[PDB]
């Protein structure tokens, strides 16, 4: 199921889950590299997003334009981008990192396969070979959860007008 | 293999859809699909359009063909075919997947009650829970009419006590004299009258039909039934009187 | 397990997980384990009706008891029990006493399945292989799992009512 | 084997068997885990503050109003500690010692030992139990401090 | 059954009401398990009244939220309404486990009073019957002592 990708296996009371109840993997097997790459990159950003909304509430960056109150998660976007602003500082940074991914897998991402997907090569904590399998599932399980978490955060916080960690 | 099922263009019908058709269609019908069967249209067209044949169609002809073929969703899958092939097997084997009527419909209870009785051709031996279950059998057998070891007068006495005790109520309440100071002796008299009337009917039955299932060996035919009916009359009197006594005292 | 195999594949969170985190079943004989289940199902079946009876009475539907007391009884089922006329309670006990007598002495359930108070075992199959039937084990799970939930649910209702209203 | 340590031997001036030691080992590890959770658990309402917040039952947006080492109560978070007590039982009745075939193994749900860093047996199994013993004395000593010698720090 | 740990000396097989003319062999152990459990509770119960009388009430707070210095709770009946229902629930829970532990089901090692305390395990010096019989005999004394103590605390009004 989905090549040798680690989304299933070590996945709860059952050893393997293999949740693909639309067949987006069997129907499009050439994109399992793309799907993993997207699934992982979604998880990492969502995890930074959720851990994002909380930390500005305590510390603020020394940019001295972000050093202002009332910049909650419903107005920080439309406020910083100016007539340019901090949001472009972040976007340029994300361009620098994303350009690195292009070099490793070629321009058309031809080198992207079902084993190198979502593997930028930053190996500091992991050890051994089975832990990498265990950590890869621990990555996704956290990542998939935060993707739904920040989804609930953004919708509930702006609908019910919470804008803070309880988001209720 | 079959000629027209080989090298059929995907444009005529897709591979998975064709396999689903072949699975749904019985094996004996592949060679010559009957008529009005999607496989019949597949044969009638794949023998006209293909690699060695007409490779093009008018847009309207292809449009009509695409509306004659299955759309990959109107065909039963393997599990559904298994459901049917096993449900029919159960039904023909004399076992019924037990279901219970509900709000215009029935819920399947997930139980296989063996349906045909010991005499499979007998219509009244089809065993059901309410008559052939363990509780139902033991309840019917333990009734006064059927209980083992009871003398006929005992069955009559028990049935009569039940009837006489019950029959007082409908008269002493909501009766013609329901609001009179007595209002219960009238009910007692009416209940005793009903008991006597049904006892007379039972005597008619025992002197005309003459059931012999309660007679002991070597006795006047129907004597057991007559004794049961007489003691039903006695028990009805007793039960009516006891109900009246309870009503008056309490 | 050996003897707990007679009540195997019928409990736990998932259907085939013998939970017993107290050893209450080990060293116990097959008949004792069957009798323990007969106690479990009987408690659960009453608990299911108890919870349903609690809710149809805590919402405002106590007709027999409003028409017998000639006044709307309190919605709180514990307090409505006191208001219910003593004739009603005694008849309620007697009816259950007749039912308990009826099941035990005249129409006893079997000794291999002491919970078959209706006695389906004489018309049931329970050992065939059909899919659109023979799911009797699954419906045994739904009875047990629902009943177990009802047992802790009704106790919660009584404990909370008798304490925090 | 296992929890036999280095500075002392079997330290049994009183079990001393196989089956009885196994049950005692389960108690030992179990008490070790709680103390380590409690010891680091007690230091946190200290520096980093009484971290909690958000909409809680009768404690909406409660900044962990259960103060002091004992926690007190007064419908402040300590009543919510009963929920900790209840859910602690759920793990104690699902992932428990009756199906815990070794001393106090819960099958390693987190798989931290599958090369993530911990290892099977050897020092790690000995380090867990030894650390638990230190924390159990530390938690008890911390209990004495809160009672009659002020607060933790 | 006439040769178990219960027959001490001052009375023989003391069954005046004839619970043993029909007492089945397992019924003895069941009733013995009842006797051992009753006696051990009574010993704990007795200590629980005579010890707070001479030794003062617990130096502490009992309930850190509802100001129970152990002194507002009297030693004896009526303390049931003074001790919190949760301190009552928590002792109920603790006693709840002590039986939902290693089982005391009929035939189990817990069904003859054996649970695994072994505070006094003499090296079989013909004293296993001594310690067993002493525990049963003291439990019988403790039960009688408690019921008198309960009547002492009730009929007089308080304590003794
Ligand atoms: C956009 C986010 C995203 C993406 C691209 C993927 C992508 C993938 N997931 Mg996945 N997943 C996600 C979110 C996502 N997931 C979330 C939020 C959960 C939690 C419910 C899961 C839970 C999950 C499980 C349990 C498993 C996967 C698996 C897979 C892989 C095969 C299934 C497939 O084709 O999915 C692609 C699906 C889409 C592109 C649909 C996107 C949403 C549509 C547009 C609505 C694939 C790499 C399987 C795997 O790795 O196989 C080994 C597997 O077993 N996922
Ligand atoms: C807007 C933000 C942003 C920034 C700061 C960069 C920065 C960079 N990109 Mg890049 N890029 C961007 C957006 C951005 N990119 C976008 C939107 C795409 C399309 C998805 C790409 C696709 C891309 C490719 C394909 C390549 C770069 C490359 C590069 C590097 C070449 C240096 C250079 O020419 O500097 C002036 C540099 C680090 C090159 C590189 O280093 O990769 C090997 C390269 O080959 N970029
Ligand atoms: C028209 C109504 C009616 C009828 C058809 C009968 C019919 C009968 N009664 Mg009867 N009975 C009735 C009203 C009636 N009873 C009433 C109102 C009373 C109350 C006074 C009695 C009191 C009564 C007694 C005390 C006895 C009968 C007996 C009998 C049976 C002879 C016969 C079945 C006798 C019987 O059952 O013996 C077998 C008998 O001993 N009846
Ligand atoms: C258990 C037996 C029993 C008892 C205790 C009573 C008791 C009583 N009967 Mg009674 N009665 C009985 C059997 C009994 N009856 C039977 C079997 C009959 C049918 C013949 C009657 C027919 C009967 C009549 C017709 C009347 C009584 C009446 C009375 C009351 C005087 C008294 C409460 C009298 C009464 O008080 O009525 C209001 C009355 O008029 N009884
Ligand atoms: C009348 C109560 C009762 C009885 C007799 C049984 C009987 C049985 N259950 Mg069971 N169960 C019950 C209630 C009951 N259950 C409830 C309410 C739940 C929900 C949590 C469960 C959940 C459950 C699971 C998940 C499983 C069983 C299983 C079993 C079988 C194995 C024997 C066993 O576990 O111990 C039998 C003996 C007892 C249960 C003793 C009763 C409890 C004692 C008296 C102490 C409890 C007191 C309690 C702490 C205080 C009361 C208030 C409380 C609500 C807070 C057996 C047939 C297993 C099985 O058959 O699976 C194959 C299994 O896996 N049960
Ligand atoms: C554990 C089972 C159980 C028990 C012990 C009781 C006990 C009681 N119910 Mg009750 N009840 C139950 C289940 C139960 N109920 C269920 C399942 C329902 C839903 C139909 C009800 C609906 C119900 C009503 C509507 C009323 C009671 C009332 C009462 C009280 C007076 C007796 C009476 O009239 O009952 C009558 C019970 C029924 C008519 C329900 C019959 C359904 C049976 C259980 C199907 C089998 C008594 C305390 C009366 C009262 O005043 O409450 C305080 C009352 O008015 N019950
Ligand atoms: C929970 C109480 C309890 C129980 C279950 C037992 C059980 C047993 N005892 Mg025992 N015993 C007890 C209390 C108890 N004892 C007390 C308090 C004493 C001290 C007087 C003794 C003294 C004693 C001796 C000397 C011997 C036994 C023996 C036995 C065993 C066989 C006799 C028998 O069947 O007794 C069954 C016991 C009962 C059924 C208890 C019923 C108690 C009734 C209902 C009330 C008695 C009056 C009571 C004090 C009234 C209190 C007043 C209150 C209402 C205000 C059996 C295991 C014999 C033995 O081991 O043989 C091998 C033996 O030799 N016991
Ligand atoms: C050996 C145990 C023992 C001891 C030392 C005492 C001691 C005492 N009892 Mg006593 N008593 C006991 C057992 C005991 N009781 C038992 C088992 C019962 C129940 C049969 C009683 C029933 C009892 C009553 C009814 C009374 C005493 C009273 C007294 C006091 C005089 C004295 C403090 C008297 C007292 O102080 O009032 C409670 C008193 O009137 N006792
Ligand atoms: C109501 C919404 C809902 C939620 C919120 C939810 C949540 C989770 N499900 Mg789930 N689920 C359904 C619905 C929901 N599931 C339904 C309708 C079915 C029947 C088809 C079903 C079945 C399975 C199976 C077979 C598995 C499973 C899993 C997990 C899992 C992972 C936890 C962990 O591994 O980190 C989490 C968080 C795996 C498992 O581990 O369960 C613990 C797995 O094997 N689920
Ligand atoms: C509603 C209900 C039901 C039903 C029920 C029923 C059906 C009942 C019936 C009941 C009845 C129906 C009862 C009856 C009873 C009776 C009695 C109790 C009687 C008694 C009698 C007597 C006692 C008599 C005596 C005598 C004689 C014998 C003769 C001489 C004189 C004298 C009087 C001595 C069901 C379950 C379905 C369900 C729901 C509920």
């Amino acid at each position: 199921f989905a090549g040798g990708l680690t989304g299933s296996d070590y996945g709860g009371f059952g050893g393997k889950y293999e949740w693909d109840p639309v067949g987006f993997s069997t129907r499009w097997p050439e994109h399992l590299a793309w799907y993993r790459e997207a699934e992982l990159k979604h998880g990492r950003i969502a995890m930074l997003a959720f851990a994002g909304l909380l930390a500005p509430d305590l510390f603020r960056l020394p940019w001295a334009e972000f050093q202002d109150s009332s910049l909650d998660f419903a107005n920080a976007h439309d406020k910083f981008v100016a007539g340019f602003g901090p949001m472009w500082w972040g976007f340029i940074a994300c361009g620098g990192i994303e350009y690195q991914r292009f070099r490793k897998l070629g321009l058309g991402m031809e080198g992207l396969t079902l084993e190198n997907a979502g593997n930028l090569g930053w190996f500091d904590l992991p050890k051994n070979s089975e832990e990498r399998l265990f950590y890869e599932t621990a990555e996704l399980k956290n990542g998939r959860l935060a993707m739904l978490a920040v989804s609930g955060i953004f919708t509930a916080g702006i609908f019910w007008d919470q804008h803070h960690f309880p988001f209720i | 293999k079959i000629a027209y099922l080989q090298d059929i263009p995907r444009t005529i019908v897709e591979k998975d859809a064709l396999e689903l058709i072949l699975k749904n269609t019985p094996k004996e019908q592949w060679e010559n699909p009957p008529e009005d069967s999607y496989l019949y249209t597949v044969k009638a067209f794949a023998e006209m359009y293909g690699p060695g044949k007409a490779t093009k169609m008018g847009w309207w002809d292809y449009y009509r063909l695409k509306m004659d073929m299955p759309d990959t969703t109107r065909l039963s899958s393997e599990r559904e075919l298994q459901e049917i092939e096993e449900y029919e097997k159960l039904m023909m084997s004399g076992k019924v997947p037990f279901a219970v009527p509900g709000p215009s419909g029935y819920f399947f209870t997930g139980f296989v009650t063996q349906w045909k009785g010991k005499e499979p051709f007998a219509g009244d031996q089809v065993i059901t829970l309410t008559e052939n279950g363990l509780f139902a059998k033991q309840f019917l057998s333990a009734l006064a009419f059927y209980r083992e070891g009871l003398k006929p007068w005992q069955r009559g006495l028990e049935i009569g006590m039940a009837h006489g005790y019950f029959l007082i109520g409908p008269f002493t309440s909501l009766g013609p004299l329901r609001n009179t100071p007595e209002a219960a002796t009238v009910g007692l008299l009416c209940g005793c009258a009903i008991v006597g009337i049904v006892s007379i009917g039972g005597l008619i039955f025992g002197s005309t039909i003459k059931p012999t299932r309660f007679d002991k060996d070597g006795d006047k035919p129907g004597a057991g039934f007559i004794e049961m009916i007489n003691w039903h009359a006695v028990g009805g009197l007793g039960g009516a009187g006891f109900a009246h006594a309870l009503i008056t005292v309490f | 397990r050996e003897a707990p195999k007679v009540l195997a594949g019928t409990g736990g969170p998932l259907p085939e997980s013998f939970w017993d985190p107290a050893g209450f079943t080990n060293n116990k004989t097959d008949e004792e384990l069957l009798f323990y289940r007969a106690a479990e199902l009987k408690h659960g079946r009453i608990a299911m009706a108890a919870v349903v009876g609690w809710f149809t009475n805590a919402s405002g539907f106590h007709y027999l008891g409003d028409l017998w007391l000639k006044k709307p009884a309190s919605d709180n089922p514990i307090e409505a029990f006191n208001q219910l006329s003593l004739l009603g309670v005694f008849q309620m006990v007697f009816f259950i006493g007749c039912l308990e007598w009826l099941t035990t002495v005249p129409c006893p359930p079997p000794k291999d399945a002491p919970w078959d108070v209706i006695g389906m075992s004489d018309v049931l199959e329970e050992d065939t292989d059909e899919n659109p039937m023979a799911e009797y084990k699954k419906i045994q799970m739904q009875e047990l799992n629902n009943s177990r939930l009802a047992m802790v649910a009704i106790i919660g209702l009584i404990v909370q009512a008798t304490t925090t209203g | 084997e296992l929890g036999v340590q280095a500075p002392v031997g079997f330290w049994d001036p009183v079990d001393g068997n196989v089956a009885s030691f196994r049950r005692r080992r389960t108690v030992e590890l179990k008490h070790g885990r709680i103390s380590m959770l409690a010891a680091m658990g007690y230091m946190t309402p200290e520096i980093t503050g009484k971290f909690p917040g958000y909409l809680s039952p009768s404690t909406l947006l409660k900044y962990d109003d259960i103060p002091n080492g004992l926690g007190a109560i007064s419908k402040v978070p300590a009543l919510g500690w009963a929920q900790i007590f209840v859910y602690c039982g759920y793990a104690e009745l699902s992932q428990d010692q009756t199906p815990g075939s070794p001393g106090a193994e819960g099958n390693f749900g987190f798989k931290v030992l599958t090369s993530s860093d911990p290892d099977s047996l050897e020092k790690k199994l000995a380090s867990e139990i030894a650390n638990g013993r230190l924390a159990m004395m530390a938690f008890t000593g911390m209990a004495t401090q809160d009672g009659l010698t002020g607060s933790a720090w």
